[PDB]
């Protein structure tokens, strides 16, 4: 389920009140966290419980959820580089409600978005290093995208 | 119905679903985990199109295409850009842990998955992070396996377990560490396990043996040929490379062999790479072995047998309808033999008559898959007509399918339509003298000998109508199956009886016949398929002659002073030590062949023949259907000594040095019309494919793709300058890309399938007029025969009961797919997956003989005393034999036949 | 929006003047990525259309192209009017600075067009060439004899069911056509050549011209061609995509990378790619390098009739940057095949502080040499109305006073970004105002390249699209789906999606253009290559009549063409 913050606290626990706030009513057995603990870290190890719950039949869950908890793993490290936010709001349109083959998937995108809606701020403090996917060849010259 | 897609108005069948109707219509959309065989499945989710609810809608909703019906006014858009960013994105997760493998992986320039991603336009890597390996395993000879390919789309599992019957590849494990393959290291089990490397998207499953010899599919040269290995006639592409056989391709045939090949076909053409096949006429004076060229040898052979007083001919079910009519005008009518024994031969025409004047209608391969009932009597089918196992296991599914269709469940969406229809199926009765590679799916199986096999049919057919003669003696309990296999029968919409000459009893294509005959009697759709052994079993029963046994006769009475043998090694049809006798007897033997064979040794004249990838030609399968088997290359183009003739060219120009003194090397459609001229039954093989003359739109068909590569140095090492291109005046296509292979080009016969965008086999759909439908332009071959208005009689010689009597053993039948056919057991590569020669005995039996499992017997038969290590079999009858037809010494004529002094070695 | 999106042009004033002309339903309008109206006429209505453009109030007075293409073989035939043949007649209004394409749809029994000649006389040779490599006879042309292949050739080898690769040598044929050639001299026929005195023989390149003579006035001269025909576009059918630029870069030897230009952005059309700035001024700077080049060689050939230091001062900088001389093959779909060298700019401003001082020698030795004024001008001139007439472009057409470069007209590769001026002439093109143009349009050069050294992007060398071949080569060496697309281009092709493109560029002799026609695949379905050269010696019995053959000599010598630019 997706993450709120305190300020929708003061909202009744059915579905459509819950639905209608940007999230589910689930189970109804919420959990409260606290300020000490690292919003990229909670992220970090309910991605990893998902991705590795996947059952593997179809791509975007079986494929996306791990590129999202190594992005999510580099956030911690702080070894994340630019666009890894992106990548993670993308997988998080990407992976909704028809695009998977089940609901596993869409809920696991949900605290990801939830949490990067409402906690910005952690997921770009996680970046510090520059975006390198390659290395120099000695010999070839670059294409110098801009 | 009607889709709009991008705003454009098509109409499409209302029971497609919308990824294989847009396909239909020329729409490129992007799929991995649909196979128009198989079904839809949803799991790649790689076909995201997306749907509008009606004209006015502007957000619409992603959907899968494949899962999706082509309804009535359905509104979708491809080239979306919300649609197109998805499917990069599916490409781009798959590329994640994609190996940078391209160059050294065999399904480069073949792999859909190339394909895909250049189609979706993703060409930029983002992802930075480790990718996941895996571990491959041994599959065997034939399939290579590397896993860090795969794609996850579960086409194999789906192949190999739903639709192929296959027990040993499934998918192991979890999330993103799902392995596909086999349980532990070892070979694939199934008789179509070589279907994976065209099933596969990717470079998972490739073939071994083109892996050997590898070369890319732009540099092949290809022909449409038909496979030569058993009777069904599935069409294949052979593509070529520096003067050798490289691969055998799937050719699609919508009313044949539509995607799939069995492993024989596909992995058994080793024999034509061998460096031991005649390549010169070779003509012998004392110990010596002159080599001559074309003209010395047609002018020696025609002066030696212009002074024998009667030049007789033996020609074989191997070689082409063209090459046995030229034999057969060689040496006269009168004088010519099938090189057949006469038992065979008995069944072969009798099988013929049922086909051609039972008056039941015979079906072709992709048709059995729509029967409702099978019973197959006495053929042990996956080892001798693998294809038509695998339609009859679809025809078994048709009960699940039909299960579905009551519930308004469409007929691609294959998981709905295996869980409704859980472990229902239709009914399956085997009859073999053992267990059959189809009792995993058989209602019942019968192991009994033929003669009680026959029997089990006649009674079959006297308790479907009581005008067919009754079986006396039939025990209580048998007799209650048989009601079971008539309720079954009766009940049946749609029953196909499947017999064949591979039983080796004339009374089990009798009982077939009766049981159809029955059947037909009652109103029931009833349709019959006899299973021939060779790949012209049929035309040369069709044309027919004497027996082997009468040539022997001829040659051992001193009637016949010459005898020209055609692609016989005349070993399999009668005993080695008579055919060698009645061979050094005969003052002249001339010996057509593309193989060495043993009788080569007593030849004076040794005629280097070509094999199917060199030559030409027409043959007719188990149903009657005229096939045209293209040349795929010129063996004198990489080496200019080689003498390497078609048999018909060999014979015709024979026969005119014999009169005229000159020689005549003709064109194939003058030998094609000579045929239909003198054999009127054979008039249908004019129109199994177009003359030299035809073209599209002036141009030939290509026989090489057009970035075939290397035109300037392939043959450099021999000469600098380039020779010329080889001209083919025999048959329409051409020995270059100098022509056309479009797929939407008025033809029949395709050589191979390429469309830009698309160079795997999944190229196919281009060529179909709707996919997983027939060929567009109509699929190549015609039957011969139609459906006779007036079927036979009942036949009424009813076998008595199998009496096992001491010291004498009846030889029981066991077929293997990799190692009863001549020329497959040539190929190298089924000497390691054959297995070896074991003797089957009952338990009863073996006890008696105080053998066990594995101890050495030997057993005299023609005077000829042969070891064999002893298998046993449960579920043979006791006073039979087990014996492999076809391999080292033992040949097929020996199936029904009685064996003599059986001890232990 | 992009320059490269599929457009009907049914805004262009010439779509409704034939709408109000001759009726909406006379004609189909094409939708193509050529950038002018594609506009199918009815083979009736084709003397009527062209009579109507020609008589506009800002006329098509040039005849740019004419040829044919067999269409038999093409499977995306939608939107067309159904043709077995089609022959393209492309003319261009320098007033409205437009063009017109109209093409007219042929039976494959019935292959004949009413003739072009009457309008404009320079379809005369195009008609001849589409006739020879098609089979498409024209009706009332005066002598349609086959003008690439010997008049004792079988088959139109342009036709799709006609074999592009070489036959097997015989020297049977060898000797026979010695003995017909060699018997020309002595058995000479003069009306198949359409004359009717001596008769000579002379025998840039090598290429014959049958001469006849009133003593030594030439009172009617026909040349033969056809003897450096290499097949370039029936090759154009049978390369793919990406391994066709060696060939474009063969045509007009002195070209090179300005060979390579019009077919890289005529592809680029047909790929959708929009190539980024760098890529535009390295395209830029090694086509004026290489124009430099040819100007030079033309100006020493002319003053022939010292200057091959600087060649190959062109040649070394050439070589670094490319690694070739005279034929780089270097522009690739989408960029160019490698990034500059390190030390690229030393060379350029080495080449470009050692260059004014011989520009400077140049024009000391054109200016002050009175005897080559004397001797150069009024020797076989012409005005604008022959200008337009033979669709003379280039030197000759900006010598004539019409100020049409297409560097400026129609702008390209971005040349907008660049400063330089387009060198007039007052009205004659003599050959002196024919090398002082050639001069000025050196020193011009000289500018754009000083332009370029001083602010050069620093960018990437190839575009940032799928369909860029090859793609960069360090992220083929370590990226799958980069490897992937790699794999896929270099060994199938890159696809390119159904249509038609044309690019039209400023050539080192004249007007050079592309038209390729891809019929969704791997090759060129249609590939036509437009060069100067070839209307340019069609002029040549339309100026030296009652010349002498001095004057011949020296008009050839000026002319600025090369033979296989003459037969592509
Ligand atoms: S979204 Fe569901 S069906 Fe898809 S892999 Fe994940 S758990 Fe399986
Ligand atoms: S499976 Fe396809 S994409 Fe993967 S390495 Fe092989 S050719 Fe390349
Ligand atoms: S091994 Fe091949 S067919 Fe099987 S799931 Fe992987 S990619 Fe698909
Ligand atoms: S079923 Fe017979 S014809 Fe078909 S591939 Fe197998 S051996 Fe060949
Ligand atoms: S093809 Fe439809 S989801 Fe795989
Ligand atoms: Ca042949």
């Amino acid at each position: 389920t997706d993450f709120l913050t305190e300020a929708h606290l003061d909202l009744p626990m059915e579905f459509e009140s819950i639905g209608k706030a940007g999230s589910r009513l689930g189970t109804a057995l919420a959990m409260a966290v606290d300020h000490e603990i690292n919003m990229v870290s909670l992220v970090r190890n309910l991605e990893e419980f998902f991705a590795r719950e996947s059952c593997g039949w179809c791509t975007p869950c079986r494929d996306g959820l791990p590129w999202s908890v190594k992005i999510l793993r580099a956030l911690e490290r702080g070894e994340g580089q630019p666009g890894d936010i992106e990548t993670l709001e993308q997988l998080c349109r990407f992976l909704g409600p028809g695009k998977t083959f089940c609901a596993h998937a869409p809920g696991a995108v949900e605290p990801l978005q939830s949490a990067i809606k409402y906690f910005r701020e952690e997921f770009e403090a996680g970046i510090k290093q520059p975006f390198s996917n390659t290395h120099l060849i000695n010999g070839i010259q670059p294409n110098l995208l801009k | 119905a009607t889709i709009h897609v991008d705003g454009k108005e098509y109409e499409v069948n209302g029971a497609d679903n919308l990824l294989e109707a847009c396909l239909s219509l020329g729409l490129d959309i992007p799929y991995f985990c649909w196979h128009p065989a198989l079904g839809s499945v949803g799991a790649c989710r790689q076909c995201a199109v997306k749907q509008y609810q009606n004209a006015e809608d502007t957000r619409g909703r992603l959907v899968m295409s494949c899962m999706t019906p082509a309804s009535d006014g359905t509104f979708i858009s491809i080239d979306d850009e919300e649609a197109k960013q998805f499917r990069e994105s599916v490409v781009e997760w798959l590329m994640t842990n994609h190996p940078h493998d391209c160059p050294v992986c065999e399904e480069g320039g073949n792999c859909h998955l190339q394909d895909m991603t250049v189609m979706t336009g993703h060409s930029f890597r983002r992802y930075r992070f480790t990718k996941r390996t895996h571990r491959n395993q041994d599959l065997g000879p034939f399939i290579s396996h590397e896993m860090n390919r795969c794609i996850a789309c579960y086409r194999c599992v789906r192949y190999y377990k739903d639709y192929a019957g296959g027990t040993d590849l499934g998918v192991y494990g979890a999330h993103d560490n799902v392995y596909f393959g086999r349980p532990e290291d070892g070979t694939l089990e199934s008789e179509f396990s070589g279907n994976l490397v065209e099933i596969c998207p990717t470079g998972v499953f490739t073939d071994k043996t083109h892996s050997e010899r590898y070369n890319r599919k732009w540099d092949m040269q290809f022909a449409p040929s038909i496979c030569q290995q058993c009777s069904i006639g599935c069409n294949i592409s052979p593509g070529e490379r520096y003067g050798e056989l490289r691969r055998i391709e799937n050719r699609y045939n919508g009313t044949v062999n539509h995607y799939f090949l069995c492993d024989r076909g596909r992995f058994g053409y080793g024999y034509v790479n061998l460096k031991d096949r005649p390549r010169q006429p070779v003509q012998r004076r004392g110990d010596d072995f002159i080599t001559l060229n074309a003209e010395q040898a047609m002018q020696g052979a025609a002066d030696i047998l212009r002074q024998s007083k009667k030049v007789i001919g033996i020609g074989s079910p191997r070689a082409s309808v063209e090459s046995n009519f030229a034999l057969r005008e060689l040496v006269g009518e009168e004088n010519f033999y099938t090189g057949i024994a006469h038992g065979e031969q008995e069944r072969l025409q009798l099988a013929l008559k049922v086909l051609r004047e039972g008056g039941i209608y015979t079906p072709a391969l992709r048709e059995i898959e729509s029967y409702d009932a099978v019973l197959v009597l006495g053929e042990d089918v996956t080892q001798t007509g693998a294809r038509v196992a695998l339609a009859v296991r679809q025809a078994v599914k048709g009960k699940a399918r039909e299960m579905a269709a009551a519930q308004k469940v469409a007929d691609w969406q294959i998981a709905a339509i295996l869980n409704i229809g859980q472990r229902a199926k239709h009914p399956l009765f085997v009859t073999n003298v053992d267990d059959t590679r189809l009792d995993d799916i058989a209602a019942w199986t019968y192991r009994a000998p033929v003669e009680d096999q026959a029997r089990l049919g006649f009674a079959i057919a006297h308790a479907l109508d009581n005008s067919a003669p009754a079986v006396d003696g039939i025990e209580p309990e048998l007799q209650s199956k048989i009601d079971v296999i008539v309720q079954a029968l009766a009940g049946a919409k749609k029953p196909l009886i499947i017999s064949g000459t591979n039983a080796g009893s004339l009374e089990v294509i009798q009982a077939a016949a009766n049981v159809a005959k029955a059947l037909k009697g009652r109103g029931a759709d009833v349709g019959i398929t006899m299973i021939a052994r060779s790949v012209n079993s049929m035309g040369l029963g069709i044309m027919g002659g004497g027996s082997l046994e009468e040539a022997l006769t001829e040659l051992e009475t001193g009637r016949a002073d010459a005898v020209v043998v055609l692609e016989n090694d005349l070993h399999r049809h009668a005993s080695a030590t008579r055919v060698n006798a009645a061979l050094a007897k005969a003052p002249l033997v001339m010996v057509v062949d593309h193989q060495r064979t043993a009788i080569m040794e007593n030849a004076h004249l040794v005629l280097s023949a070509a094999s199917f990838a060199e030559s030409d030609g027409t043959v007719i399968n188990n149903e009657g259907r005229a096939q045209r088997f293209f040349q795929v290359y010129d063996p004198a183009y990489y080496d200019s000594k080689t003498v390497m003739l078609e048999s018909w060219r060999w014979l015709h120009s024979l026969h005119s040095t014999l009169l005229s003194r000159e020689v005549d090397w003709t064109q194939l459609d003058h030998v094609i019309d000579a045929v239909v001229a003198k054999i009127p039954e054979l008039a249908g093989i004019k129109d199994a494919a177009p003359d030299a003359t035809f073209r599209i739109r002036g141009q030939k068909l290509a026989r090489e793709p057009h970035r075939y590569s290397g035109r300037t140095a392939m043959r450099a090492n021999i000469s600098v300058h380039e020779p010329r291109q080889p001209q083919d005046i025999d048959t329409m296509f051409t020995f270059s890309m100098e022509g056309n292979n479009q797929p939407t080009a008025h033809r029949s016969q395709v050589p191979f399938a390429w469309a830009p965008g698309w160079n795997s086999p999944q190229a196919w759909n281009k060529f179909q007029d709707e996919v997983g439908g027939k060929l567009r332009f109509g699929d190549p071959g015609v039957r011969l025969f139609e459906t006779s208005e007036n079927g036979l009689d009942y036949f009424t010689s009813v076998p008595a009961r199998f009496q096992p009597q001491d010291g004498k053993w009846r030889i029981a039948p066991y077929y293997h797919l990799f190692g009863s056919d001549e020329l497959s057991q040539r190929a190298p590569v089924f000497q390691s997956r054959m297995p070896q020669p074991y003797i089957k005995l009952n338990p009863a039996d073996a006890a008696k003989l105080g053998v066990n499992a594995g101890t050495r017997v030997s057993f005299s038969y023609d005077g000829n005393t042969v070891t064999l290590p002893v298998e046993i079999a449960e579920g043979l009858t006791a006073g039979q034999v087990g014996l492999p037809m076809g391999m080292s010494g033992i040949a097929p004529v020996l199936a029904g036949a009685h064996l003599e002094d059986l001890k232990e070695a | 929006e992009p320059a490269w999106q599929t457009r009907d042009h049914l805004d262009d004033p010439v779509i409704g003047e034939l709408r109000n002309r001759f009726g909406p339903d006379a004609f189909t309008v094409q939708a193509t990525r050529t950038g002018v109206p594609v506009v199918w006429i009815k083979r009736e209505q084709l003397l009527e259309v062209g009579d109507f453009l020609k008589k506009l109030p800002k006329p098509y007075v040039m005849l740019f192209d004419l040829h044919g293409m067999d269409e038999r073989l093409r499977t995306h035939r939608e939107g067309l009017p159904a043709a077995d043949f089609s022959v393209f007649y492309h003319l261009i209004s320098i007033d409205r600075n437009r063009d017109i394409m109209l093409k007219v749809a042929l039976a494959e029994n019935d292959l004949h067009v009413p003739t072009f000649t009457k309008l404009f006389p320079n379809a005369n040779w195009y008609e001849r060439e589409t006739w020879d490599l098609f089979g498409i006879t024209f009706d009332g042309h005066p002598n349609l004899r086959r003008i690439m292949m010997p008049q004792t050739w079988k088959g139109h080898p342009l036709r799709k069911d006609y074999p592009a690769r070489a036959t097997e040598f015989s020297p049977f044929e060898l000797t026979k056509a010695k003995q017909d050639l060699e018997m020309e001299a002595l058995t000479f026929k003069p009306e198949e050549w359409g004359m009717k005195f001596m008769f000579l023989n002379l025998g840039h390149g090598a290429f014959r011209i049958v001469l006849q003579l009133d003593g030594e006035e030439i009172v009617d001269c026909v040349p033969d061609i056809g003897y450096h025909h290499r097949g370039a576009e029936k090759m154009g059918e049978r390369q793919s995509w990406h391994s066709y630029i060696p060939y474009t870069d063969r045509i007009e030897y002195l070209g090179g990378c300005v060979n390579e230009m019009p077919y890289v952005l005529a592809v680029e059309k047909l790929a959708g790619i929009t190539v980024p700035d760098r890529v535009n001024v390295i395209r830029v700077m090694l086509s004026e390098l290489f124009r430099i080049n040819s100007h030079l060689l033309y100006i020493s050939t002319f003053i022939q009739d010292f200057a091959f230091t600087d060649r190959q001062k062109i040649y070394d900088l050439v070589e670094a940057i490319t690694g070739f001389r005279m034929h780089p093959a270097w522009f690739r779909i989408g960029g160019v095949a490698h990034d500059l060298p390190r030390g690229w700019d030393r060379l350029l401003r080495e080449f470009l502080d050692w260059m004014p001082k011989r520009l400077a020698s140049y024009e000391k030795a054109a200016l002050q040499n009175t005897i080559l004024k004397g001797r150069s001008q009024g020797v076989a001139a012409y005005g604008a109305k022959e200008a337009l007439e033979w669709g003379t472009t280039g030197a000759g057409l900006r010598a004539t006073g019409i100020d049409f470069d297409v560097r400026k007209a129609r702008p390209y590769s971005g040349y907008e970004n660049f400063d330089f001026e387009i060198p007039v002439g007052g009205g004659v093109s003599d050959c002196y105002t024919r090398v002082m143009l050639k001069v000025e349009e050196l020193r011009q050069s000289l500018r754009i390249l000083e332009q370029c050294l001083n602010n050069m992007p620093e960018g990437p060398f190839k575009a940032d699209h799928p369909l860029t071949t090859p793609p960069p080569k360090e992220r083929t060496l370590q990226h799958i789906e980069t490897l992937i697309t790699h794999f896929l281009q270099v060994s199938w092709g890159p696809v390119m999606p159904a249509n038609e493109s044309f690019q039209m560029i400023e050539a080192t002799k004249g007007i050079n253009s592309y038209y390729l026609t891809s019929d969704g695949s791997t090759m060129s379905y249609r590939t036509r290559i437009r060069t100067p050269s070839y209307a340019h010696l069609q002029q040549i019995p339309a100026a030296i009549r009652g010349s002498l053959v001095s004057d011949l000599i020296v008009y050839l010598g000026s002319i600025d063409f090369v033979m296989s630019d003459v037969d592509r």
